[PDB]
């Protein structure tokens, strides 16, 4: 089991109210090797500077859970973007092929009473990692109605 | 075709709406962001809706009005209506001698009367063109002499070809009734037709 | 009283509920445990529970 | 079988219909697209609704309502119910030397009067064959000569075959009486019966 | 078992039917047919439903009838209850000397008086046969002399036999209980159970 | 425990129940079948269910009734209530040199009263065994002699055993409160607590 | 952290609790036998749920009370109210020099004042150990002199260590709001906010 | 662009807020542990809930209004509401002068107001930074010196850069309109206008 910093436990026991952030660097396609670019998202309310990278807020909605057991599989995880942005509704229709096989680094942070990323994972001092792993495929999901309010979901596919 | 109302048929004054909910129907893709932000996207036509309310209406005039309806849905043409609020004469002229330059898309709109028109349409009144049959709703004028500078609160659904020309009086909308599945008239022991309401809904 | 279970399926959500699945075994019947039982010699007797008149 | 109303049976004036409701059920299957044009499409027929309501009844008037209503479930025949309010004597003389043209099977009857009919139907009067028990409602009229032009709202639910014959008064619905399967009336300490309603359809 | 009324224990003046409610329930495979044409298949059997409502009862008569109900819960028969409205008797004399000829089903009936009894059995009124429980409604009545034709609302139940007496008079309906699962009875201050009803259905 | 009434505790007028409502709990698998005949299955048991309703209540009145409410939720104990409409003493004398017979599972007691006790049981009352919690309303009584033939509504809950001694007055209802999962009162800025009701069920 | 109210902020009257309900929440295992027999386990900790409901707030009150709640969402700690009616300072004195034997749990509870304390705890009082911020209610009380045996409705959440000390005045109960996620307050015209209301509940 | 109040528009008494409803939404996961501990979680953001209630409006009140809201729709742009309520004026001086220093992400401002700015901040005001439009409730104040502390209650929704400049008075909520899918109003046979609400919410 993967213990976590002394201090992490003294504040998960001492504070009932848990202000959580999921750090999302998502690996951006790039023609050629010589070129590499992240696209940094978060569901909190606010950009989380973390490490001096900008993790910024606007677009993810909801995040999946991860699974596994005693026997080895590939797990499965899926998050939802707002299909009202028009970089990623773009990006999704006219490249959601080219981002097969891409990485992708989910972090579980909790934020203290301060803006600051309370050091769980003892190792790096730092959030504790929640998922890791290649993009496989994504999807929108466009759906108007005549009276009423539409929607608009881009789900993204991950192993 | 034309619905009946006290200005086509005056001999019939209880036809005429006792009241009329003039609604806005614009569908959104709506999205809250997580950040505070709120994001909607247009994709979905506007329509305005009507809900014309009736008063007591006398055996001989709900004929009058049933019989109309029911050609209505005999022969399937569209229905109009003539909102009476809108119906002030704030610009007299002929509008024949009116010309909308060509290529104009979206809410603004440029029209030059030539020195023909007399009377200002302040923001709130209607606004139609004479080819296609959506209304609009001026929110805000602006003129420089005889050229008008017009904004609509739908965006012009065709691009003006140059021949199109403006109708600011006798606006009627081109309706489609939304009750005509289930529509039942109770006549009372006193003689009148009560609580005849209708539901409709402009069509394109 | 500190039964010993076995994690078999941990599920992390985002909202924190973690779901577990445990998974029962019996006794002294691990790798690590000592396999020696004592406990088998007295054998079962038959069920003849049913008797002449 | 006709319904027991105050023109056959006067001496019992609780029968009278204290409100009618003739409900038009014309089922459509309605679809909006996003563009902003509404589409319907008609496969099913439609029935007019009857709704009749009552007010306390005293035993004689109950038990011959009763009588008459268990006549019908018993007999399994067909409730013709008069409407007094569509009892306006227009068209007057002999419906038997006119003639109505065969393959009409649209939503419009043409027929030669020959000059032996007086007096001319209004729009929003009651209209029926005499080969079929559907009722019409004329939504038009047009008189060029002996011809008449009568459209009727209903689609015709029968092809003419020439020897039809236009009836205009003394028109009755000839409904079926549903509800029926949970049919009951409270009578109260007082001795008069209370609770009773007439949920007729037409079943042509 | 017979329920408590004033006829049977005339002591108990807080006993008797506030309010009844006869209902009539005759399931029925109705189908709407897209012509226009309504279609019903009789398949389950009739059976009366009775809804009756009490007074203010005072202690003691609300003993009397929830032992008696009780007394029903425990034994497990079937409880009886006479109407009073249709307790009008309108046909005197005794039945055992009226044959009902053998070999009838469906809603008319024959039976022959033979000069026995005096009075006629108006429609809307009770009727029972002595062998069945079922209880029907005569809804119309003729006769030649001493024979007289009776028609009954539903169909009979058993083909007659030859020995079945009428009963014209004190027909009981052979019900069962609906609400004895949770039969609640409140106290008030004032001293009296507030609210007692009973939602009988005949059986068989 | 008692649940504490004017009868014990006369000081506090408020805890009188206001109005009681005494439920006939008997759960039953209640099927009709489309030949008209109604079935019953009856499986569960009958547990009479007492709902108490209570008028505002002073500083000490809900002291005194919370002091007591919390201790039987604290012991674990059975609440006694006592119904004074039931509290009328027709059977009066020993108790003990009465002899019941063993066997009687059934719904009927049979005792041999051995001219002990003077008076005699009616129809509707409340009888309890010595040894059972239970408690049952005698459906019909017949004495001949000194044998007492009582029929009580619920099916014995246990087997006479020759030693249980019957019980006609002071019978409490062995009851469980329900809806104390979520128990409160709300005090007015007047100073008197309102809404308070206990519902309370046969927990032999 | 201390919720605003009359005793600590008499310069707003306006604060201060309508009208509190104090309502009991223990969640049990409750099992309804076929036999009769009603059986509940008690597994989850019981709390105490507060419905504070407040008067008409001027602007000025509403100011502070939203101030102090909005600090209370804000660094999240707990937040303690004071119910005034068991304000009743029925026990004077210094609680210091009172020992609670070590290795108690359960409802009874035995403390030695060693003749310190002035004023019995009369049944339906609060009562609050030092260190558990957990809020019990006298049940009963029985005293020998100086040492004390009280009955608590909720058992000791925590075995006495022998230092905790009673507080029998000033019990304050550490609660969560329920009522954060939706929390709107509406201002008239008259110029107070009216509605305001709490869903307090009771943490650990 | 600013909503339409009596404070711009004192011509149009009729556009002034007959009741406003400041909702406090902050949507949080709450779990409550079966030991009685309840825990939340906060991800989604905190947004003000602002609702407008109008009377009966006249023609000139309702086009005014309408020509603004369709305004808003047409351009898409933000609708700034004053809350008259929250205008108190107590800082007063320069706020170009004051420096906040950068860094600060938490729910607390500490600003060096450099002795240009007279009187102190109040807690339950409102509080802006210049730099976003997100709105603060200040929750608490201590000045020590020209250094002022502030606590605000939702967490700060930047990081300060310590170019912002604090806002006290005159302060705005960026707000976006909803329900404006089906916005509509019904007007009268008097004239005028009723059924108008305004459910806006902050969109930062």
């Amino acid at each position: 089991m993967k213990k976590i910093l002394d201090s992490a436990k003294n504040y998960l026991n001492t504070h009932d109210k848990l202000k959580t952030a999921c750090l999302i660097a998502l690996e951006l396609p790039s023609s050629s090797g010589s070129a590499a670019t992240y696209i940094y998202l978060t569901d909190y309310f606010r950009d989380v500077t973390y490490n001096g990278i900008l993790y910024r807020s606007g677009k993810v909605k909801s995040i999946s859970s991860h699974k596994q057991n005693r026997q080895l599989s590939i797990g499965s995880l899926s998050f939802t973007i707002t299909g009202t942005a028009e970089d990623e509704v773009l990006k999704l229709v006219q490249n959601g092929v080219s981002f097969l096989d891409r990485g992708i680094t989910i972090h579980q942070a909790i934020i203290n009473e301060e803006g600051n990323i309370l050091p769980v994972d003892p190792d790096t001092d730092g959030p504790l990692l929640f998922f890791r792993g290649r993009i496989t495929g994504g999807g929108i999901k466009d759906n108007v109605n005549t009276s009423g309010i539409g929607t608009s979901v881009i789900t993204w596919n991950c192993s | 075709m034309r619905l009946p109302d006290p200005y086509t048929n005056p001999e019939y004054p209880g036809l005429g709406f006792e009241s009329v909910n003039l609604v806005d129907n614009d569908p959104m893709i709506r999205d809250e962001l997580p950040n505070g932000k709120v994001k909607e996207v247009k994709i979905s036509a506007q329509y305005w809706g009507i809900n014309i309310s009736y008063p007591e209406l006398f055996p001989d005039e709900y004929a009058f009005l049933d019989s109309r309806l029911l050609e209505y849905k005999r022969t399937g043409d569209y229905l109009d209506v003539l909102l009476p609020q809108y119906e002030a004469f704030r610009v007299r002229g002929d509008t024949k001698s009116v010309t909308i330059p060509a290529g104009q898309k979206g809410s603004q709109i440029i029209l030059n009367t030539n020195g023909t028109l007399t009377g200002q349409p302040k923001a709130g009144d209607l606004f139609k063109l004479s080819t296609h049959p959506k209304v609009y709703k001026i929110t805000n004028f602006s003129s420089s002499g005889n050229v008008w500078n017009i904004s609509l609160y739908p965006d012009l659904f065709i691009t003006t070809t140059g021949s199109e020309k403006p109708v600011f009086n006798g606006i009627l909308f081109r309706t489609k009734l939304m009750n005509g599945d289930s529509f039942g008239s109770t006549l009372n022991n006193n003689g009148t037709y009560s609580g005849i309401s209708l539901s409709l809904r402009e069509s394109l | 009283k500190d039964k010993f279970f076995l994690v078999d399926e941990v599920e992390n959500t985002r909202d924190g509920k973690i779901n577990l699945v445990l998974q029962e075994y019996g006794e002294d019947v691990f790798i690590n445990s000592e396999q020696v039982d004592n406990s088998g010699n007295d054998i079962p007797d038959i069920s003849n529970n049913v008797l002449p008149p």
